[PDB]
């Protein structure tokens, strides 16, 4: 959502489970599945977080026992920018084409 | 034709005392591209080759039921090992050769088996280890056992740092006997090759 | 995928962009008619009770999905545990009618009474929110009739052949943790 | 239709089981199916 | 029959070798789907109970045959004797869900409740032994959901359309006698 | 299938009675059927 | 169509200010299977993907001729890097993207070139660096340069620990100018992917 005179280059990476902590730099994260893009005429970039797991389905809820996340992390980096100090990147999420939910439950406290 | 040569990558093994190859549970592999990897898995042929490991020394004092095991994968310092540290998920089968070289004047019998989901067996359960894919090694007949198994498990891809689906097991069925002309002990080695190696989910670098 | 974000045109990118492969999906469980088709509790009861789906719990599976729609239509099934005989009257009936046997009256048969009821509102669809007055609360005509018995102990409702229109916000529990909402997921004993 | 699984017809007529619709259309299905996919612009794969 | 024993190739000799004649055999009773298809008791119960087939008795007909396999798949039927209403939630549900009516809830009807349940694990098959950790015991995800009631007095499970893979040891009682294990076989009175 | 003996169809649809299998084989039957039988070598009967 | 997306493995890069792709010296690769590897070479696609490196900070004080270089391959902590330590011989080309993000109110010009067999250039030779595969980056026009080159060298396979055939070079052609509305400096980064990676001669493990 920056002004015309502000530019930036970003990177998004999907980090699977298997490491202690998420990578803090684009360089370490480059070895993961990732996409890089810069700002321009088109203001929006969409990226698919892939389903990569041992089992065919994953739980929607997270258990108290699991310390580090079971499906991994998403890391968003700024490679660099030009005069973009107060300009923002709005992030939203939608379901992908093969996204699927199964086994209805009624979990909320009532 | 007791003579057999096995090739895995740029590595070969030739044995002149073999009783053939035992295939366990299947002759081919289940489908390696399922929904859990979203088409991001790839094959790594550079890892499909033999690596070596000493299992134990078969001596006359070891009695029936003496059991030695090797959970797979084991620590590997080559290409395969690197894959385990660089990718979150993997799957592969195993091409296993076990040799026990003494001479034909030794007597006795070893059971060589591949066991899925290893659990420590009780003394009574050892009488039924032949329920698993196996071959025997008897000095009067062969010096080599050869078993081939596919990948399996509740999950189509696995995290080997957390679960080892296969375990190589060698058990004394009848104790090693010695003569004046026989060997005094037999060192048992494994020559193993991972098969159909697939990986998914590249991890970040540690530096 | 790069697009013009401001136009708000839906954009569904896929894993094929970086060499993956999109899989097969089975979405029967998120089908609207199916998901709403199960009994849920009503809770605030009196011997005389007007059936209003907005009395379902707002965080309950059915109550929350219902409030995540602006307009809806459905027929209904109810299960009522009552003392005495149970009488039901359609939308629009004078409360006084609940005392008469000429209206659908179910004679007590343990353990409870289950009935199939048709939609009886005078509107083509009902709403979960209504921006105005009829004379915030909803208009009195947004109901599925009323029931009466000596005592009404329990009431369950089930939406049949449900139709939902115009999605509205649906919220999960807020997270204080700073990473994930964690809770006890069922796991084998010992 | 939705969460009903009897292989056998209902014992009661439809005019009794349910209310009946009269006449005088899935918007979100169309909206979702109309979504853009792939890439915008030139690709060097 | 003379063969090379070391290769472990199956060899099934017959009485024909010395002039006998092999007969007709009927093996329906040792068919896997058939033998596992009967109710067995669970025994260790609590008002909140996660359905885990590994809680069957290890020497019981079903429990022993199940442990004589590494991997398995099946749907399930359960019979539960309970006080209060019985609620069931699928594999993966938060324990908290057991308190809500929107989940399959069976209202008490003497003498007990019998239900057919589908397999709900996220794995293609389950295992009776697992050589590793998921964070020996089995992974928490190896279950058929959970049930809850005020009090659960009895629980019976029945494996439907069972599939078993990779045989493991199955033991009879050990014999101290030195010849045969002898026991009282049923015989007419007087 | 296995320990079910009704001559009559189930009142409920299969999609409700059981879970449904998806696709993307009896090893021991083949193993047993492959067993050697008879004698190895010459016979003088 | 100033918009371009580049894919290398499971990594992509999209730029909206590109002036196209420059191919250097060839559009395809020489033959990767020659007599020197006796048919033992193999391809490793898991290594053909982007890795990142900061080159330098383009500031107003750097004058014409200021030159920054990056010899390839450079230290790599992923799959490609592992290949360099595990195989005696390798060959690959490079897919190179260089970005210099400021804003359109900055002025100046950078020369981005790929140079085979790097030698330190004298001041007079810098006037002819355009003899090498290159593109320019001028804030008024683009933020990205993109060059693609094949493997080359006196030997069909190389030992990268002893020789680096390609060197990425960035040189200031006209100094960065700044306004009240422009960026004050521009950080220059490289997004590089090795291409057609082949290895031969597996080495032993170090343990």
């Amino acid at each position: 959502t920056g002004s015309t005179d502000s530019k930036a280059r970003y990177m998004v990476a999907y980090v699977p489970p298997g490491v202690e902590t998420p990578p803090d730099t684009p360089e370490k994260a480059a070895h993961c599945i990732h996409a890089e893009w810069d700002t321009g005429l088109n203001s929006k970039f969409t990226f698919s977080i892939p389903y990569v797991s041992a089992a065919d389905y994953a739980y929607t809820a997270s258990d108290v026992a699991e310390t580090t996340n079971v499906q991994g992390w998403v890391c968003i980096y700024q490679i660099t920018h030009g005069k973009a100090e107060q300009d923002t990147l709005v992030v939203s999420v939608s379901a992908g084409k093969d996204f699927e939910l199964r086994l209805p439950i009624d979990p909320r406290s009532q | 034709d007791r003579i057999l040569t096995t090739r895995n990558g740029h590595t070969t093994s030739t044995t002149q005392s073999s009783v053939g190859v035992t295939y366990g549970y299947s002759t081919q592999e289940d489908h390696v591209s399922g929904p859990n990897t979203s088409g991001l898995e790839t094959r790594v042929v550079q890892a499909e080759r033999f690596f070596k490991k000493h299992l134990f020394d078969w001596t006359p004092d070891k009695a029936f039921g003496h059991l030695e095991k090797l959970e797979l994968p084991t620590d590997h310092k080559g290409v395969y090992g690197f894959l385990v540290d660089s990718f979150a998920y993997m799957r592969n089968g195993w091409d296993v050769e076990v040799s026990a070289v003494g001479n034909q004047f030794n007597g006795g019998c070893l059971l060589v088996a591949m066991v899925p989901e290893w659990k420590e067996f009780t003394p009574r359960e050892k009488y039924q280890l032949t329920l698993f894919p196996h071959q025997f090694i008897s000095p009067r007949t062969n010096m080599t056992a050869h078993i081939v198994v596919p990948y399996l498990g509740v999950n189509r891809y696995d995290q080997y740092k957390k679960h080892k689906p296969w375990t190589l097991v060698v058990m004394v069925v009848s104790p090693l006997t010695t003569n004046t002309v026989s060997a005094g002990q037999i060192k048992v080695y494994a020559n193993i090759a991972p098969t159909h190696v697939h990986v998914a989910g590249e991890l970040p670098s540690k530096e | 995928t790069t697009t013009t974000g401001e136009s708000a045109d839906p954009v569904t990118t896929t894993v094929e962009n970086y060499g993956g492969e999109t899989q097969v999906q089975r979405r029967q469980h998120t089908d609207v008619t199916f998901i709403m088709d199960r009994f849920v509790k009503i809770q605030n009861l009196n011997p005389t009770h007007v059936i209003d789906l907005m009395q379902t719990h707002q965080h309950g599976l059915v109550g929350a999905l219902l409030r995540a729609a602006t307009y809806y239509f459905s027929d209904l099934e109810i299960v009522v545990r009552h003392d005495g005989n149970l009488t039901w009257v359609p939308n629009g009936a004078p409360e006084a009618a609940l005392s008469n046997t000429g209206n659908p009256t179910a004679y007590l048969k343990a353990p409870f009474t289950r009935l199939a009821l048709p939609y009886t509102a005078p509107h083509r669809v009902l709403a979960t929110v209504y921006n105005g007055t009829s004379k915030a609360q909803l208009p009195a005509s947004f109901n599925f009739g009323a029931i009466q018995a000596t005592t009404i102990h329990e009431l369950l409702v089930r939406m049949k052949r449900a139709e939902l229109y115009c999605p509205r916000p649906l919220l999960a529990v807020e997270v204080s943790s700073q990473d994930r909402h964690k809770q006890k997921i069922i796991a084998p004993a010992k | 239709s939705g969460n009903t699984g009897s292989i056998i017809n209902n014992y009661y007529m439809q005019q009794y089981q349910n209310s009946m619709d009269t006449q005088l259309n899935d918007w979100f299905s169309k909206l979702a199916s109309s979504a853009f996919s792939g890439l915008f612009g030139a690709l060097l794969a």
